[PDB]
């Protein structure tokens, strides 16, 4: 999209492997602000916004907190508490055109600065003079967009940059956004330190004749102690037997 | 069907401030980009500040941290708040609608700002008399430009030669304005130079007759 | 910054050929050059803007081409009121920078120069100063050599020159030399004179007067 | 704020006859007002207070009277001296407002002028500009007109006039029409001539300067 | 082979501020025990202040929280900001270099500080001709002090004798500059007076002349 008609993608309801977009050579800035880049494989939040845009090579500096241009003011504001990743790259080889590529425009004439994630789309006849300008174009009445013209041939600050700000923000509806939740190989008839989906223990896990419903997932005995679990990866019954203590 | 009219200007000490006004008549200058340029006596332009439609400004970075621009929205004034002026800010200044911050659609008239611990001194004004006549008046040893020099308060026009003024030794200004007349209107028409020192609020109207 | 080069400094053409009027940056600008002219005294005016598309009012003989690092504004054909000063503007990158400038001069038919010589007026005398003003109206080209004489010795270094710029309408010039001097230093001489040589001259013109007439 | 509010506007008395001055209050004061007099140029000094008490010092032919809306002050025999701006305060709210002034002054048997016409000295015309004077001296009543003839021209437009309060010991006036030209448009003109129009003149009066003598 | 020279004085206002330079050439003020040192026209020497070779300073009792003695390092220049001036702080004020905060080694030759509410006059300059033969110039009604007078752009330098100023009735001071010449001189050599009142911008060259 052009950055006056920003595109926003809500990603919810799956899990974001960032370190795929983190370890990528692609991305000639990776910026993330209020959050450690290789911490967000473990911090879960409730959604996250994608908007992506495409700006010049020398306007990429202004989308970060607190900074001021023509992309923060009248196409696409941060505000200054912003917690998120600003992920720009060159794209000068998909949106340049040898004939000229007017499809990416930005907002040149406003009245006043965005709010921060406000998108203004409308393309109504900027009144620059305060005549009475009833619509027509002409002196003193201005078109509000201007046309980003990009060729190849353009040196850098002027080639075209795709920017994909990813805004993780947590409102106290339940997160459903996450990391990838790491595994390990399982290790049968040893005592070892398991955690089967948060339920953490120490103990030999030794295969089980116990035959579970399918929607249930741990096994607990008259004392209420978990003697029994399901493995998440395949579908089978383990038995925990604890580790052997005994006087001396 | 624009007019940009500036004002402020004349002596500042080193170190001191100064605010420049620009009313501006057929457009509204709080929905508009507008800009600062300076033009040194004797060096081309220079950009010094713009302001955005938005009210975003910005500041060329020689003069950072000493000027201010702003507006006033309500009868489309633009000001130039200037401080701690040293001596390289002595130049002509232009209020300038841009279209964006990329090329200036209409200028102002210019205000001449001059940084120099010098006083402000009032013109003394000499007659050239003639012997086709020519006759003029020197306008001599005074500080600061501009002088505006004009001719039965601006009937005359065409022959007038108000030329450039020169710094002399002792560091006041003097120029000289003569007119090329007909003799046989010598003794009929008067000739007065309407010389005028806003720096110094003087208003000679000295007749010039041979 | 982007350093912005003019070529050349100074342009001294005839009117109706081509004036052409190169301008270099330091880094590339894609289309982001914008031209004015400045007349003297006056602001400067748009002429094009985006390197090639006219501002309107503008006249058709004023164009422009080039992209990248070499720009160049075209007049076709000169008139009499296109002596000016032009500048290029680079807007691409965030410190709006401006050229040096162009002074673009006309050439005419070689014209001689009006002298008058203006004695000083008795009340600058009883301010203890005087001062004999030469004056050279209506002339090209624009080098003339002034010279003061002072019962036929020649001065130096007492005399400041002042020459107007080229007028719009009849492309010629004025000069002003302004002769100072002392009171008592005035009252010991008696004939003053100034010499104009000029390539509109065959010879010298020599204005003088006495001090007691 | 309280309004208050003077009548009349203009008092015009014989001396010896009862001077009413009425003052008017926005909302009612109940007996929270005072009455000062201020002469020209002189500061007020206060005249009643509690709008029936005399000031120590203040004449008692001057007393008040009035509550509420309406207050009265009465001066029973108007002197010479009695020639003022009478005002009248309210204190009993907290924002102090004063009146807006009755001009009392005093009527007279009428006066002709002493009519005198000055030539502008030669030292303010060697600083380029004329000034012509005509003065008026000891006259009753006020209304008086002042003509300019230039070579028996009515000039329009370029002479003011200042005329002084009225005195406190001959109840007269004062008038001053200053006639103000160029150096070059006096020196163009031989004769200038003062006409002045008065009720106690049966004919307008001329006082004529010729310009050389 | 020292020089220490100072500039910063004139008129002020009773309560305003006024920033006294002291330029060095022999000597680096940075690492010396610099000083100024008052003296009241008629009444001897008061120390004011004084600065350390390690930037310590110090101020008499009568003058501190008001003054503050500075120093630029780069080129050698010492400063003293004077702040609400009383009327008893009209003195010629000296910069000193000191062998430490003890005896002043070498001294400036002072700049003058007058605290006054009057206005800055320019001096009338009037010739005392003669009838060998004495002539001279008065020079009158000017304020403040100093009013330099010279003879023949100090060619003329004995027998020259340029009177102390008198104080007048009206407030003004008036002195006279006088010299004894040859009477066979008079027709030939000529007599320029060279007053120059550098609080008045004033640089009269009056010719004096039987
Ligand atoms: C996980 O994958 C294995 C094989 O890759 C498959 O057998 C198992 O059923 C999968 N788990 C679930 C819950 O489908």
């Amino acid at each position: 999209a052009s950055v006056y008609a920003w595109n926003r993608k809500r990603i919810s309801n799956c899990v974001a492997d960032y370190s795929v977009l983190y370890n990528s050579a692609s991305f000639s800035t990776f910026k993330c602000y209020g959050v450690s880049p290789t911490k967000l494989n473990d911090l879960c939040f409730t959604n996250v916004y994608a908007d992506s845009f495409v700006i010049r090579g020398d306007e990429v500096r202004q989308i970060a907190p607190g900074q001021t241009g023509k992309i923060a003011d009248y196409n696409y504001k941060l505000p200054d508490d912003f917690t998120g990743c600003v992920i720009a790259w060159n794209s000068n080889n998909l949106d340049s055109k040898v004939g000229g590529n007017y499809n990416y425009l930005y907002r040149l004439f406003r009245k006043s600065n965005l709010k921060p994630f406000e998108r203004d789309i409308s393309t109504e006849i900027y009144q620059a003079g305060s005549t009475p300008c009833n619509g027509v174009e002409g002196f003193n009445c201005y078109f509000p967009l201007q046309s980003y013209g990009f060729q190849p041939t353009y040196g850098v600050g002027y080639q075209p940059y795709r920017v994909v700000v990813l805004s993780f923000e947590l409102l106290h509806a339940p997160a459903t956004v996450c990391g990838p939740k790491k595994s390990t190989n399982l290790v049968k008839n040893k005592c070892v330190n398991f955690n089967f989906n948060g339920l953490t223990g120490t103990g030999v896990l030794t295969e089980s004749n116990k035959k579970f419903l399918p929607f249930q997932q741990f096994g607990r005995d008259i004392a209420d102690t978990t003697d029994a679990v399901r493995d998440p990866q395949t579908l089978e019954i383990l038995d925990i037997t604890p580790c052997s203590f005994g006087g001396v | 069907e624009v007019q940009l009219v500036e004002s402020g200007g004349g002596l500042v000490q080193p170190g001191g401030s100064l605010r420049l006004s620009c009313a501006a008549s057929g457009f509204t200058v709080s929905s508009n980009y507008m800009s600062w340029v300076r033009q040194a006596p004797g060096k081309g332009l220079e950009w010094v500040s713009v302001i955005y439609s938005g009210g975003s400004t910005y500041y060329a970075d020689s003069v950072k941290g000493r000027f201010t621009i702003s507006r006033h929205n309500s009868k489309n004034t633009l000001y130039l708040q200037m401080n701690s002026l040293r001596a390289e800010d002595t130049a002509v200044y232009y209020c300038a609608r841009g279209y964006g911050d990329y090329y200036f659609d209409y200028w102002g008239q210019g205000t001449l700002v001059t940084v120099s611990s010098a006083s402000t001194k009032g013109p003394s004004v000499f007659p050239l008399a003639p012997s086709t006549a020519a006759l003029g008046c020197l306008v001599k040893d005074y500080f600061p430009e501009p002088v505006t020099v004009s001719w039965n308060s601006g009937a005359l026009t065409s022959g007038v030669h108000t030329f450039p003024a020169v710094l002399q030794s002792s560091g006041l200004y003097s120029l000289s304005s003569v007119v090329t007349v007909p003799s046989s209107s010598l003794g009929t028409q008067t000739y007065i130079c309407n010389v005028n020192h806003k720096p110094s609020n003087t208003k000679v109207d000295k007749k010039v007759e041979p | 910054d982007v350093v912005m080069t003019q070529s050349p400094a100074t342009l001294s053409l005839s009117p109706g050929e081509k004036a052409t009027l190169s301008c270099r940056a330091s880094q590339s600008v894609s289309s982001y050059l914008a031209w004015y002219q400045q007349k003297p005294g006056q602001p400067p005016k748009l002429l094009i803007y985006w390197a090639s598309t006219r501002e309107s009012g503008v006249p058709d003989r004023f164009s422009g081409s080039g992209s990248g690092t070499d720009f160049t504004l075209t007049i076709s054909s000169l008139q009499a009121e296109d002596v000016a000063v032009y500048y290029c503007q680079q807007y691409g990158s965030s410190p709006l920078t401006f050229g040096g400038g162009t002074k673009v001069e006309i050439k005419r038919t070689v014209a001689a120069p009006s002298v008058f010589i203006f004695p000083p007026s008795d009340e600058q005398l009883k301010s203890g100063t005087a001062s004999v003003v030469c004056l050279l109206n209506n002339f090209y080209p624009r080098e003339a050599k002034v010279q003061w004489k002072v019962d036929n010795a020649l001065q130096s270094g007492n005399s400041q020159e002042s020459v107007t710029e080229q007028d719009s309408k009849d492309s010629t010039y004025s000069l002003s030399s302004t002769l100072t001097l002392s009171k008592a230093d005035y009252e010991k001489h008696k004939v003053y004179a100034c010499e104009v040589t000029h390539q509109g001259l065959s010879s010298p013109v020599t204005k003088s007067f006495n001090r007691g007439e």
